[PDB]
């Protein structure tokens, strides 16, 4: 069934499982033509797959040439995922395909489950938690990759950098969902915390700060401020 | 014009033929209901009035033989039989009628009503949905399920209706995900209509017989047939231009004839707002939708 507060721990046993995200999977700007109407134009998406178990992500772009000549794009885009995730199982040996793929819009369901079809023992589950996945585009690295590709092309990262050699699959999530949802609610207030001091440093093949133990402590708690914070902000409490 | 004898009433009990129905007193001299309209299929059926649960009932057609009707008190319900002895089976016709213990089927002359909910359904079929080769009837009842719901127990009491799965390998061809789902035209017409029924004249009798399994014992297996079957056809952008017409008419007969009052359990809300306002078809079933307004707008 769904994915709630009450199975939440279910992330970290050791049924292989991931989450697929689609929020960023079609993006565009929205102009004004010379006539005055409308228009978008798309950029460069992505699907973001993640174990929350390893940390491992299979960063799908999705390049804009595979919308060229197609309507109800966002329609679409749905059925895009859900081919590429598919595709994805395939590609992966037997014992690494996952036991079930947490999808985190109910949207896509369908799509998957019928992609899905030749995999009838791999569940497809909805969620209620409110996961910031959508944040994904607010890490530097990640942005970059995809707005510099020239094809589809796959780029795979471990999105919790070695921090599994010092703390658990669940406090390792908890960290990453704390840091996207702060990036979520005030992008530029959350990165200004990461970066303010220039002597930690993000490692060339890493996403995040090299931060000691007692600096994530420091850090978490300012991203906990910030969040609360732009809370009373928006509803005046 | 046919005749089906009963040999007594013993139990107190509304009998149904086709849509009509009539109450019959505990051992009341009840002998039989004549001039049965050849050329059709029928169903007679029964409701205890002691238990309101397990409505029962038995499809025939007078042409394939002789039929009576015999309460049995071990299994305690009414049962259909078939007389072998063709002089046997006038000689108690006429000996009932003579002593005019008989109700007469009561059907105006006007009236195309059962003509349009059996249009299409053929005894040959039934005996296929409702396998029991040792009976020319077929025996239905309130609470046999389906091979669908048995899929998600006892094979000899159940409805063998077609399996219709829009999420199945069957209804969905490989690298046409998106697209057959979203038209389900390659479902319906190479698989269903070409492959399984071989016409639609075959597709349509299963459907019809479907709803009346859901009217008149209200069989809830059957009414999650009927709907599906509607929703495969409006959910193809591609239909042929005969089957839409069609099934204008035998929807608007259908709803025409429902009870008023059930409305509620054997019409599911959504295939009936996807079909007539969102599908590729909402433009095609006139009537159906007219009659639908006019009728139910609360479900809508």
């Amino acid at each position: 069934g769904a994915m709630n507060s009450s199975n939440y721990a279910e992330l970290f046993n050791n049924d292989i499982k991931l989450f697929v995200d689609d929020t960023n999977v079609y993006r565009v700007t929205v102009h004004k033509t010379f006539e005055g109407n409308v228009a978008t134009k798309a950029i460069n998406g992505c699907i973001f797959t993640l174990n929350p178990k390893t940390g491992h992500l299979f960063l799908k772009i999705i390049h804009t040439s595979v919308w060229a000549g197609q309507k109800r794009l966002s329609q679409l885009a749905k059925w895009k995922t859900a081919e590429e995730v598919s595709a994805l199982v395939r590609s992966l040996p037997k014992e690494e395909q996952p036991k079930q793929i947490i999808v985190t819009r109910k949207a896509m369901l369908d799509p998957l489950e019928v992609h899905m079809l030749d995999f009838p023992n791999i569940a497809i589950r909805p969620t209620e938690l409110r996961l910031p996945f959508s944040a994904a585009m607010s890490i530097d690295k990640l942005s970059d990759v995809v707005m510099k590709a020239t094809e589809p092309q796959m780029v795979l990262f471990n999105i919790y950098d070695d921090w599994l050699d010092r703390i658990s699959s669940y406090t390792a999530f908890s960290r990453l969902t704390l840091l996207l949802r702060a990036l979520k609610t005030n992008e530029e207030s959350a990165k200004m915390i990461l970066l303010s001091d220039p002597t930690i440093t993000i490692k060339s093949y890493h996403l995040w700060p090299s931060f000691t133990d007692e600096q994530w402590i420091t850090i978490e708690s300012q991203m906990r401020d910030l969040i609360l914070t732009e809370y009373g902000r928006k509803y005046n409490v | 014009m046919n005749t089906v004898p009963f040999t007594s009433a013993p139990i107190e009990v509304t009998i149904g033929i086709d849509q009509y129905s009539f109450n019959v007193k505990e051992n009341q001299p009840f002998h039989g209901i004549k001039d049965i309209p050849i050329g059709h299929v029928h169903v007679i059926h029964f409701q205890h009035a002691d238990n309101s649960s397990m409505r029962y009932g038995y499809w025939f057609d007078c042409r394939m033989g002789n039929f009576y009707i015999q309460y049995d008190p071990k299994d305690g319900l009414y049962k259909m039989m078939e007389e072998r002895d063709g002089a046997k089976f006038e000689n108690i016709v006429h000996n009932f009628k003579e002593r005019q213990m008989m109700v007469s089927y009561p059907k105006i002359d006007e009236d195309d009503t059962w003509y349009n909910l059996t249009e299409f359904v053929q005894m040959d079929k039934i005996r296929k949905i409702v396998r029991k080769d040792e009976n020319q009837f077929s025996y239905v009842d309130s609470s046999m399920t389906t091979v669908q719901e048995n899929e998600l127990s006892d094979p000899a009491h159940s409805l063998n209706y077609t399996v219709i799965n829009f999420k199945s390998r069957e209804a969905i061809r490989p690298g046409h995900e998106m697209e057959d789902f979203l038209d389900k035209s390659y479902y319906l017409n190479t698989v269903m209509l070409q492959g399984i029924f071989k016409n639609s004249s075959n597709y349509f009798g299963e459907l019809q017989f479907a709803f009346l399994n859901a009217m008149f014992f209200g069989n809830y297996g059957s009414s999650l047939q009927w709907h599906a079957m509607i929703e495969l056809i409006c959910s193809s952008a591609t239909v042929p231009k005969h089957m839409l017409d069609k099934l204008d008419e035998i929807l608007y007969y259908q709803i025409k004839t429902l009870p008023e009052q059930y409305s509620d359990i054997l019409l599911n809300e959504r295939v009936w707002n996807i079909c007539l306002y969102s599908s590729f078809q909402k433009n095609s079933l006139h009537n159906t939708e007219k009659i639908m307004e006019n009728k139910y707008p609360e479900l809508l």
